[PDB]
């Protein structure tokens, strides 16, 4: 066993390139290669490469190779991984994966044992933008929420009351609008005997553009 | 162990100043692999010579077919004696490092 | 390339029951040493991939004794004798015999559940989204099962299509329901034209579409 960790979410332009880590303890880095998944909903899992930290010798999916390099630094047990010539379609969630080297004192069956947390990566054209909060209100079970629209990129984080209130929430995931903008909308369903009673408002916090904003409905 | 390349001949002795040419054949089954020239130095520390793919005493050559490998010593010295050997590592599918047996290298003085 | 296939790509099953999965390769993937390195892993929501089944028929350290593989050629079966809860996410099956590596596409195993119709609410565009020059209507289907549902809105009856995204929870982990909320994007030209919006709902769990509607204004 072991860990892997690696480094946090990217986003890039369309034609840049991204470097993504993956830093391994809790065992020893040269007795495994270091393999580099894919996981897109147009393309599933498919593998990208792997590298052997020893040697540094390196073997890539041919639908990559070219525009990946993989390299590793066994003094710091730490492997790279860099995409160049990003298109929009590269935007995918970035795994690292160990698989045991198969020696004359031991023999690994298995491939990937102990993953990384993996680490997204967003190509787009489109420019950090905070989030427009709207409320949503009806016109014994009543429902309120906010409609948190044109935002860039991922994520937002969207709580009510600053966390007291957790029965009954429903955050969407988003969606990615013609805009290249996301859209997201969150909603809570409270009882009708309390819209007098009550305060209710959403807390939306979009760190990439340093926005916060507390809207009550 | 599976499929090891094979490094030969088990004894070479040469005269200082000759070329010293060793043979390491590597059948491989899936080719996203490398060969590693090794020298063994004291009590079974491993020095990295040459590496197929990419000191020039030391040259690898890849022969036409797909399995001989030419590992020469260029003006072998006195020195240059010792145990070595040819590493495969097989990168995928299914990460394997298979090692050939210890051949040696013995330099005689010149006349 | 090894293109791995799987059967079902959405598994619903009732707590306690069987479950299988089917795997098959376009080719065969026995290893040139002998070995058929095919794997099953198993993404549980919101994390990373976990080993399950090595070598068509091992079990990984840890893996409960439910879970088991097997297959010949072509063919590979993973199987679970009684579904737990913690058993949901996404199966996919692996080759590690052949350059490149291939996945299967995925079998989304889900907790069937009895039958639960949802609760529709409508919002109106707001007065300050409407102040930006877009309106947005929102329709809301709460702790609904299965998860097939229909929503059509329909603007002074007619039915609209176009200009509506939807998106779907994950199925809860203490009831197993999906909430869903379906979005009518227009310019506030177009909703200041019209009157009356609705959206109707079809689902397993309603004898009859349920509509709910506002007029601009009221
Ligand atoms: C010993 O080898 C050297 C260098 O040779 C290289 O490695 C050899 C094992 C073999 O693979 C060669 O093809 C490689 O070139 C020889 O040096 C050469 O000497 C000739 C003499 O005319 C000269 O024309 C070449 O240019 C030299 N090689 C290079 C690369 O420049 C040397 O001749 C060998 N010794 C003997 C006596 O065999
Ligand atoms: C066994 O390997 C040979 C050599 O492969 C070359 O060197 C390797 C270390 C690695 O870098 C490979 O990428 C190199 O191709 C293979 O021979 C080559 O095979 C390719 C197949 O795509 C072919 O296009 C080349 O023309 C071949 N060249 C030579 C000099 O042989 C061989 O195919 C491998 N055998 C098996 C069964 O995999
Ligand atoms: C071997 O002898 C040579 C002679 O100059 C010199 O490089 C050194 O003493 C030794 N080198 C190695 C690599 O053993």
């Amino acid at each position: 066993q072991g860990q892997l960790v690696q480094s946090g979410a990217e986003v890039k332009k369309p034609g840049a390139s991204v470097k993504v880590s993956c830093k391994a303890s809790g065992y020893t880095f040269t007795d495994y290669e270091m393999h580099w998944v894919r996981q897109a909903p147009i393309h599933g899992l498919e593998w990208i490469g792997v590298i052997e930290s020893e040697t540094g010798g390196t073997a890539y999916n041919q639908k990559f190779k070219g525009r990946v390099t993989i390299t590793a630094d066994k003094s710091t047990s730490t492997a790279y991984m860099e995409l160049s010539s990003l298109r929009s379609e590269d935007t995918a969630v970035y795994y690292c994966a160990r698989e045991g080297i198969t020696t004359v004192a031991t023999t690994y069956y298995w491939y990937f044992d102990v993953w990384g947390q993996g680490t997204t990566v967003t190509v787009s054209s489109a420019s950090t933008k905070g989030p427009s909060v709207f409320p949503l209100a009806p016109c014994s079970t009543a429902a309120l929420g906010c409609l948190v629209k044109d935002y860039f990129p991922e994520p937002v984080t969207v709580s009510w009351n600053s966390g007291a209130l957790t029965s009954g929430v429903h955050t969407f995931p988003a969606v990615l609008q013609s805009s290249g903008l996301y859209s997201l909308s969150s909603v809570v369903t409270v009882p009708s005997s309390s819209l007098g009673t009550k305060t209710y408002t959403c807390n939306v916090d979009h760190k990439p553009s340093n926005t916060k904003v507390d809207k009550r409905v | 162990p599976w499929n090891p390349p094979t490094f030969s001949p088990a004894l070479l002795v040469v005269t200082e100043g000759d070329n010293a040419t060793f043979t390491c054949s590597f059948s491989n089954t899936s080719e996203s692999f490398v060969l590693n020239w090794y020298r063994m130095s004291p009590s079974n520390q491993t020095d990295k010579l040459a590496a197929f793919p990419e000191d020039c005493r030391f040259r690898v050559t890849q022969l036409p077919n797909g399995r001989d490998f030419h590992m020469s010593v260029v003006r072998a010295r006195r020195n240059d004696s010792g145990t070595y050997l040819c590493g495969a590592i097989s990168l995928a599918p299914k990460a394997q490092i298979k090692e050939s047996l210890r051949a040696e290298l013995r330099v005689t003085e010149r006349r | 390339d090894v293109v791995m296939t799987q059967s079902p790509l959405s598994l619903p099953v009732t707590l306690g029951q069987p479950a299988s999965i089917s795997c098959r390769s376009s080719q065969s993937i026995v290893h040139s040493n002998g070995n058929t390195y095919l794997e099953w892993y198993l993404q549980k929501p919101g994390q990373s991939p976990q080993l399950l089944i090595y070598k068509v028929s091992n079990r990984f350290s840890g893996v409960p004794d439910r879970f088991s593989g097997s297959g010949s050629g072509t063919d590979f079966t993973l199987k679970i004798s009684r579904v737990e809860a913690e058993d949901v996410g996404v199966y996919y099956c692996f080759q590690g015999s052949h350059v490149p590596l291939t996945f299967g596409q995925g079998t989304k195993l889900e907790i069937k559940r009895t039958v639960a119709a949802p609760s529709v609410f409508i919002f109106p565009p707001s007065d300050e989204q409407l102040k930006s020059g877009t309106a947005s209507v929102v329709c809301l289907l709460n702790n609904f099962y299965p998860r097939e549902a229909k929503v059509q809105w329909k603007v002074d009856n007619a039915l609209q299509s176009g200009n509506s995204q939807e998106s779907v929870t994950e199925q809860d982990s203490k009831d197993s329901t999906y909430s869903l909320s379906s979005t009518l994007t227009l310019s506030k030209a177009d909703y200041e034209k019209h009157k009356v919006y609705a959206c109707e709902v079809t689902h397993q769990g309603l004898s009859s579409p349920v509509t709910k509607s506002f007029n601009r204004g009221e």
